[PDB]
DNA sequence: GGGGTTTTGGGG
DNA sequence: GGGTTTTGGGG
DNA sequence: GGGGTTTTGGGG
């Protein structure tokens, strides 16, 4: 049997093992310190300790282990952690709970929202509202009397996050002041874009309430929950004084990127107040070389939720993988290596609906018959380039160029805009976000501009 | 630009691996701090760390002008590289962490001297240059450029998918590999049509310098 | 047996 | 504990 | 002392 105590009422005198339920509002990533020690530090709250009178107040939790796997990975602020056998002491004025998981202490994470982060990523349902989505040791036991404790704390967690910022202004630094910091700092910003730099790395395009834009490398395995449009808290970042072409944030192995539970007032406000910036972009289009990635296209709103499929899967597995076979409409990203036909003037051909044939615009019903040679992160190293079509005779991709089809041999204005577009598309670091439809072994662009 | 290494390695890639085309005012002695000596010898410039590649002559010379001062124990001590060159090499990036996209910029060290003189310098935590956003991006530009030239030289004749194939596809099924096009005149499955001449230059395996000092 | 702990020799 | 491993692209 | 385990009483 376990007796759970509230954070503010935990004994500072009796250095005896105590147990508790708390809300996690911050945490480093589990990190190694030497050859046998791993550590994870977090900030916790509960109905008795949550607010200084205005900035948020909290206790600190320090978990020690001998294996990376014995520590909690905190992807989202707002979830609940249950700890068994922790010793409480005062560290520089703050209530600090210490727990050696490598000995007799244990922990278990409970989702405050319907699904845990991982469950949202994989689209799974939670076994039950009383099941820990993660815990140390081979087993975890929850008693009947615990249910009310957990259910109540959840309710409290939502009330707390919905009426308070939780991550108060004193807990992070405005991005346009980052360069003024002596060392590392924290940031709260919206993810404007997630660029797959390579096989193992994501590049986050961030922008906080100050309006400043920054980029930072985010490993896929470490932070698989990063999503465009979402607001995250970055625990420990440093200004990169060596990054010239763009503003870059440096993260360490202990750094952490954390999302917020649905009820978060702060996340809700930042999502709405912070709007997409393309300025850091715009300037590039005037440079011969852009170290900053540029996503040239935007997919139709109705697909914004559609998951993407790599070129590798699209061209090498689409005729073998069960899942890919049952789909005829995909979303993918890539960069154009070459556009065919070479002569931009021949991009628009005349089409004879009856004979299913096209001809040079020296004659026909006008349509685009462009063939892109593409490549992406998943195929970066191979000796291939892939064909993606923009055949609009049936309507698919008719407005891709924001130029209605026309005889490019006669309409100078149309030819010029398409020529410009061609230079942008084949320029280094230019990318395309598009939806495609599979027809007779080929992919056609649609609902993209 | 601030990071000597970042600038040096960036200029190398931005000049098709030709070390003679890189600024001359950058070919001055390199004063760097030793972050690690074994199992991986890594030196920093106050912002990044790179792996120096010593020539057999470089160590023999060192082992003479500096008797008993072991190299594999230089950790946390500064070294001054007086003679050095930069080469470009093809490697397996899944095995060599001091590289990216199967490409590596190597610092060939011919002569270096140790300064144990309580050498200091308050610095930020050094990071792998080949993990830096901008630098990775630089190497990507390099590859994109080579890839584009190869494709515009290998792909010709506007072999466009015949419109009928996709505009009357009710009773038509096809294989997606039909859309796969070779980007160059390669041998295997890896793109290798580059034009920089892969420098050779023999170097010592870090373990050999450890045996030559403590069998 | 062996960890981490202190129980510092001995439960279940 | 607001930190720094190597598993040297979770650590 | 108490886990997990097997050592089933007894080390460092």
């Amino acid at each position: 049997k376990y007796e759970y105590v509230e954070l503010a009422k935990a004994s500072l005198t009796s250095a005896q093992p105590q147990h508790f339920y708390a809300v996690v509002i911050d945490a480093t990533f589990p990190y190694k310190t030497n050859q046998e020690r791993y550590i994870c530090s977090l900030k916790i709250v509960d109905p008795t300790l949550y607010l200084k009178q205005d900035a948020s107040d909290y206790a600190t939790l320090v978990l020690y282990a001998k294996r990376f796997e014995d520590l909690p990975i905190i992807h989202r602020a707002g979830d609940i952690i249950r700890v068994h056998r922790a010793t409480l002491r005062l560290y520089n004025g703050q209530r600090q709970f210490n727990a050696n998981v490598f000995y007799s202490s244990s922990w278990a994470l409970f989702s405050t929202d319907k699904r845990s982060v991982t469950q949202e990523i994989n689209n799974q349902d939670a076994v039950s509202d009383t099941t820990p989505f993660s815990f140390s040791s081979k087993h975890a036991t929850i008693e009947k009397n615990e249910i009310s404790i957990l259910q109540n704390l959840r309710k409290w967690a939502n009330q707390y996050f919905s009426s308070y910022s939780v991550i108060s202004s004193d807990m992070y630094t405005a991005l346009n002041k980052a360069q003024a910091q002596k060392g590392d700092f924290d940031v709260v910003a919206k993810i404007l874009q997630v660029h797959e730099l390579d096989e193992y790395t994501n590049e986050l395009k961030l922008k906080d309430a100050s309006g400043q834009v920054f980029y930072t490398l985010s490993l896929k395995l470490k932070f698989p929950h990063v999503r465009t449009g979402e607001v995250v808290r970055i625990r420990s970042a440093t200004y990169d004084e060596t990054s010239t072409q763009k503003k870059v944030l440096i993260l360490s192995h202990y750094s952490n990127i954390i999302t917020f539970i649905q009820s978060s007032k702060l996340a809700k406000e930042l999502r709405a107040k912070i709007q997409d910036d393309h300025s850091v972009e715009v300037a590039s289009l005037k440079k011969n070389v852009s170290l900053n990635a540029v996503v040239l296209t935007e997919v139709d709103k109705k697909h914004a939720a559609l998951p993407s499929t790599s070129l590798q899967d699209l061209f090498h597995h689409a005729d073998s993988d069960k899942e890919l076979q049952a789909q005829d409409t995909f979303r993918t990203q890539f960069y154009v290596t070459k556009i065919e036909p070479s002569d931009v003037k021949e991009w628009v051909k005349g089409y004879d609906r009856k004979t299913k044939k096209s001809s040079s615009l020296k004659k026909g019903d006008n349509i685009f018959q462009v063939q892109f040679l593409v490549k992406d992160a998943s195929t970066q190293l191979n000796n291939n380039t892939y064909r993606v079509l923009l055949y609009t005779q049936d309507g698919l991709g008719a407005n891709f160029f924001n130029v209605k089809a026309d005889n490019l041999h006669k309409n100078a204005d149309a030819r010029k805009k398409l020529e410009d577009s061609a230079e942008l598309l084949t320029k280094f670091n230019s990318y395309v976000d598009a939806v495609v439809e599979r027809r007779n072994g080929f992919y056609l662009i649609k609902d993209t501009k | 630009q601030q990071s000597a290494f970042k600038q040096l390695y960036t200029e190398l890639f931005n000049n098709e691996g030709d070390f003679s085309k890189v600024s001359s005012n950058l070919k001055k002695p390199l004063k760097c701090y030793v972050k690690e000596s074994y199992p991986h010898f890594l030196v920093t410039d106050g912002y990044f760390f790179v792996a120096p590649y010593f020539t057999k002559e470089a160590v023999n010379e060192f082992h003479a002008k500096f008797p008993n001062v072991n190299i594999v124990d230089l950790t946390d001590k500064v070294i001054v590289i007086n003679n050095w060159s930069l080469e470009l090499r093809r490697v397996n990036s899944a095995e060599v962490f001091t590289s990216y996209a199967n490409l590596e910029a190597r610092l060939i060290v011919h002569s270096f001297k140790p300064n144990l003189q309580e050498r200091l310098n308050p610095t930020r935590y050094p990071v792998n240059l080949f993990r830096d956003d901008e630098f990775k991006t630089t190497i990507q530009h390099f590859r994109h450029t080579a890839l584009q030239a190869a494709i515009n030289k290998t792909v010709k004749g506007d072999n466009l998918v015949d419109i009928s194939k996709v505009a009357d596809a009710a009773g038509k099924k096809g294989k997606v590999d039909a859309g796969i096009v070779k980007a160059s005149a390669s041998k295997g499955d890896e793109f290798s049509d580059f034009s920089f001449k892969e420098g050779n230059t023999a170097t010592l395996k870090i373990a050999d310098i450890f045996v030559q000092e403590k069998g």
